[PDB]
């Protein structure tokens, strides 16, 4: 009309077409158009309210853009009857992508504040009650995909439209960066479960259908994948050839090759350290010097036998690493030995773990896969055979460590048949002991284990056992973010927290500084020992500055426990990087006269921080380790656990053949290092060494 | 426990402010505080009887006067002129083509704190600093540089010895605590802008002779010398003009280096240029290599505020287009900014 071009500039041109439409209607935009296009003019920029109306009711399209980018407000609330809006929308959806990418092939809009900020104003009124199924799948704008979605369990997202491997490329790239922000992230096929077949066949069909470049993602995954469940779905998803393709799957030939490979870049020292110990004959630990032979040799028999030899004078827990070299030597690539690994099993009433528990965890950890399927029933039934004399402590604590971490979905539940034996009722030794024992079991993930297994045990309630109970409740779920809310109740046993920040948080940035922070100035006395224990999972990303800042303060306490939990926090955590910072740390830390194995606890642990499974060819020479390891076992003079540390640094020094890794890149984690990780934060007498199997 | 409801009447009702002066070795403590009232304090609690030190404040009890607790009060301009905080959002990637300037920075920026080790390896200590330079009158580029090093440990920049000339020693002292309370911030890194000490020569306010200026300069150095300072505050100082420093300055620290600044070229103007005119929408015919290809013997902040003359006109008119036909044209209003001014 008229009034839009007039030079008052008094307010107001907008919502003014609402009191008068249809007789408006009657003219064209042959008269607006000289308004807008003069310059020199007043209300340019302001008919641009009433036109947006008019252009909008036409259908046309891209005019509508043009008109919005400087009302930026009004766009929101315009005229009301849903009908002409989801009428008007819908033809404006499918009408202004036809309008873009016409050239073909972009060039790509040109997150701009015009066309990004008004589909999304908009959707905000699409995604509030009426239709579905938005411009965001028409468009094909990454951009406006993240703004698509709203909060929702995103466990039933997983599916998206199939399109070309073109923009399947950008498409799952930007949707990673936009999941690792979520709980959930591409890379879930690891952990869920899910278990259907869809993951594996999406999964080989992802390098489809070329069979040339899938080398990588293949070759390298059946190779790096411990667990045969990987290899077993996926051999049923693999179709390539016919049959044959068993050669290089059962992690036979996989395991074969990189060995082989960690032999060329390696390797460990084998006679001369060895004999060498030999003239020295057994230390007096009887604590490390097993599993020293089950990491290094793999695969030779002669030295397995003065390692069985020896160990049947039943002396200790020195059985141990043996019996677990045991297998592990010709287990290091198949099948192997599964056939006398259990036999001394039912062969040595235990009474305890120390005495026939060795070989009978030895069945379960070393298998690796197995199943098979063989493994599965007949360590099931050979625990069925032995119940009291267990019974429901010592040995089963390593027991679950050889079930969920091969599959955490099997079908079989041992946990029934060894929680029958819970009426033992004493509370010191369960604490340890069902603590990874219901952990280990299975990854659960139904929600229904948690109640059932809540409600048949506590019946009332154990008083204690139900606290980590809920901490299992924590680690069944994985890094969902419930388990802040979870967190609310704050009972005085505070072992809920540690653990609840630790497990129930898992993402790449770190982001937990905040309620780590906060727990540790908030809590009260003797909980700070405790707090540090987080730092072996939301300190992967950057240790170097976090980690030697932190404990450094409180490495000089005179406290033993927190000391011990210090050094141990830092841990693994902080051993795949080096730096001559810690080098120089080393000084004065054995030079003090405190007494008791946390001394050298302190810096035998810390001398595991220059390296893990590197060299010493290639590349760092074992003379420097050599000759602190014989100038630190002067003192004392025994005090054995000198004798301890000599073989300790040795551990990891001399076995190599591994490499971790973290573990791991994949991102597992270890599920005996944890569980192992826990029990000596009190260690008193054995239970450091049901640790050693590290 | 009872405690505190036990001594809360030895303290009360209520206790006053003393000042913390001197100390009979026996530890009574002698104070001179409002007005040269004393006392002698040999108290248990709170203390930490040695570190409360000479030259501080107390609190003191009404009867009779012992201090039962002390604070550490600032505020004050001292702790006020340091902070706060700030890091700003610039960064190195700013400044291109001039990389291998700040390459060489980058190792003395980067081996304190950061990636120290290779400087404990090679074991040759070198924690010397810096000192910079460059024409005509820069140092904002290399606050380019010190705006990059905000992402590493803490700063704190302070412009000329001013707050000495404004009145008649005075000493260093305020450069002094300035000095101080950077190691009170250890670690920390402290730089000092374009030194006009002789380089300028009238003073503010009143001030005299030149001796006393020379030596809060001489002092300045002697004290940062020092005896015997492991402090830092890595120390970096700048000036444009080498001549006016007296050279030896450069030998105690920073002896290996003082940064050449070179002028620009004709393609750092272009790699420059366009950070700038990057967020402002150029018109059609605009084009970033003719108009400073013709130029000659810019500065980066020109280059940089070129694009401030299109941000009146264009901005008078309400547009977020920069038009060449007016930055050509209003350039000449900056070239007469250069030429003529
Ligand atoms: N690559 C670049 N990008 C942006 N600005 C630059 C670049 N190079 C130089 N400059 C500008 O050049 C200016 C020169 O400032 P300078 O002469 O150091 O001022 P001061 O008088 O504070 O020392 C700096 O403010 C900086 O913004």
């Amino acid at each position: 009309m008229s009034m839009s071009g007039e030079v008052a500039k008094e307010w107001q041109e907008l919502d003014d077409a609402e009191k008068v439409q249809r007789e408006p209607l009657l003219t064209l935009v042959k008269e607006i158009v000289p308004y807008n296009m003069a310059h020199n003019a007043e209300h340019e920029a302001c008919d641009l309210l009433m036109e947006i109306e008019q252009v909008d009711m036409l259908e046309k399209d891209i005019d509508e853009n043009a008109y919005a980018k400087v009302c930026l407000y009004l766009t929101s609330c315009v005229n009301y009857v849903p009908e002409p809006e989801n009428s008007a929308l819908l033809r404006c959806a499918l009408g202004v992508f036809r309008k873009f990418s016409r050239f073909p092939e972009a060039l790509r809009l040109a997150l701009m504040l015009n066309d990004m900020e008004l589909v999304e104003d908009i959707f905000t009124s699409c995604k509030d009650v009426v239709v579905q199924k938005q411009m965001a799948f028409m468009l094909g704008r990454h951009g406006v995909f993240l703004e698509l979605s709203e909060d929702v369990e995103e466990y039933e997202d997983l599916t998206e439209i199939m399109s070309n491997v073109q923009l399947n490329s950008n498409f799952l790239a930007l949707a990673r960066e936009l999941d690792i922000m979520e709980p959930k992230v591409p890379d879930d096929i690891y952990k869920t479960h899910l278990e259907n077949n869809r993951f594996g066949g999406s999964g080989s069909q992802v390098d489809s259908a070329r069979m040339n470049l899938a080398s990588s993602f293949v070759n390298g995954f059946v190779n790096a994948a411990f667990g045969q469940d990987k290899l077993l779905t996926d051999d049923g998803n693999k179709w390539l050839y016919k049959n044959k393709d068993h050669g290089m799957l059962s992690a036979a030939a996989s395991l074969g090759m990189i060995l082989l490979w960690d032999v060329d870049g390696g390797l460990t020292q084998i006679d001369k350290y060895l004999y060498s110990s030999e003239d020295y004959i057994k230390s007096g630990a009887l604590l490390a010097c097993g599993i020293v032979n089950s990491g290094v040799r793999n695969e030779c028999d002669p030295a397995l036998a003065l390692l069985s030899d020896y160990v049947l004078h039943n002396s200790n827990t020195m059985r141990l690493g043996s019996i677990f070299g045991l297998g592990l030597a010709y287990a290091g690539s198949n099948r192997e030995d599964v056939l006398t690994l259990l036999l001394p099993v039912m062969g040595d009433s235990k009474s305890s773990m120390e005495v026939a528990g060795v070989t009978a965890l030895a069945c379960g950890m070393i298998a690796v896969g197995s199943c098979n399927g063989d493994v599965t029933s007949t360590i099931l039934q050979t625990i069925m055979e032995k119940s009291e004399t267990e019974l429901k402590d010592t040995y089963a604590r390593w027991l679950p460590l050889g079930l969920g971490l091969n599959h955490l979905g099997k079908g079989e539940a041992i946990e029934a048949i060894l929680a029958a034996l819970e009426v033992v009722s004493e509370p010191f030794r369960s604490f340890a002991n069902t603590l990874v024992d219901v952990c280990a079991y299975a990854g659960s993930g139904n929600v229904l284990k948690v109640q059932q297994l809540l409600h048949i045990c506590s019946e009332h309630f154990d008083s204690k056992e139900k606290e980590e109970d809920k901490d299992k409740k924590e680690k069944k779920d994985k890094d969902k973010k419930e388990a802040p809310a979870d967190m609310g109740a704050h009972q005085g046993v505070a072992v809920l927290g540690i653990a609840l920040i630790a497990m129930g948080e898992e993402i790449g940035a770190e982001m937990a500084l905040r309620t780590f922070g906060h727990l540790l100035r908030y809590g009260e006395p003797t909980l700070r020992r405790a707090v540090p224990l987080a730092l072996a999972l939301i300190s992967v990303s950057n240790p170097r500055l976090n980690i030697l800042d932190t404990l450094s303060k409180f490495s000089h306490d005179a406290d033993p426990e927190v000391s011990y939990n210090s050094i141990f926090a830092m841990g693994m955590v902080g051993s795949g990087t080096n730096n001559a910072r810690l080098a120089a740390m080393l000084r004065q830390l054995a030079q003090y006269h405190a007494k008791d194995p946390n001394n050298l606890f302190m810096v035998r642990l810390a001398q595991g921080l220059t390296h893990l499974g590197k060299g010493t060819l290639t590349l760092c020479p074992y003379h420097s380790d050599r000759q602190l390891m014989s100038q630190v076992a002067v003192a004392g003079l025994l005090t054995v656990l000198v004798s301890f540390l000599d073989v300790r640094n040795i551990i990891l020094g001399k076995s190599h053949y591994v490499l971790y890794g973290l573990v791991a890149a994949m991102q597992p984690r270890m599920l005996v290092t944890f569980d192992e990780e826990l029990r000596p934060l009190p260690v008193s007498v054995r239970v450091g060494q049901a640790v050693d199997v590290v | 426990e009872e405690e505190r409801s036990k001594v809360d009447d030895l303290r009360g009702t209520p206790m006053s402010v003393g000042t913390l002066e001197e100390i009979i070795d026996d530890n009574h403590a002698i104070v001179s505080t409002s007005v040269g009232s004393e006392h002698y304090v040999s108290i248990l609690s709170f203390v930490d009887k040695d570190l409360l030190e000479p030259g501080c404040s107390v609190l003191l009890n009404h009867k009779v006067h012992a201090v039962i607790g002390v604070l550490m009060d600032d505020t004050d301009p001292l702790v006020t002129v340091m902070k706060v905080e700030k890091a700003p959002q610039e960064t190195y990637a700013d400044i291109g083509g001039l990389d291998n300037q700040i390459q060489e920075i980058k190792e003395s920026v980067e081996l304190p704190l950061t990636h120290p080790e290779y400087y404990e390896e090679m074991g040759i200590k070198p924690p010397k600093g810096v000192i910079l330079y460059g024409p005509p009158g820069t140092g904002k580029t290399l606050l380019a540089k010190a705006v990059a090093n905000q992402t590493s440990a803490t700063f704190l920049r302070v412009v000329g010895s001013e707050l000495i000339q404004k009145y008649l020693g005075d000493g260093p002292k305020l450069v002094r605590e300035l000095f101080r309370v950077a190691e009170e911030h250890a670690p920390s890194i402290v730089f000092i802008d374009e030194i006009d000490a002789i380089g300028t020569k009238r003073y503010d306010s009143n001030s005299g002779g030149e001796r006393e200026i020379q030596r809060t300069m001489l002092e300045l150095l002697n004290q940062l010398d020092g005896f015997d300072s492991r402090g830092d505050v890595k120390v970096i100082m700048a000036t444009n003009r080498i001549e006016t420093l007296d050279p030896a300055l450069i030998r105690p620290g920073r002896i290996d280096r003082k940064i050449e600044f070179p002028l620009p070229d004709e393609k750092t103007k272009k790699r420059i240029f366009q950070i700038h005119t990057s967020r402002m929408t150029l018109a059609d015919d605009v084009t970033l290599d003719d108009l400073i290809m013709a130029k000659d013997d810019l500065s980066g902040a020109d280059i940089k505020a070129i694009c401030t003359e299109a941000g009146l006109m264009a901005l008078r008119e309400r547009r977020m287009k920069v038009t060449n036909e007016d930055f050509k044209k209003s350039k000449e209003n900056v070239l007469y900014k250069k030429q003529e001014g």
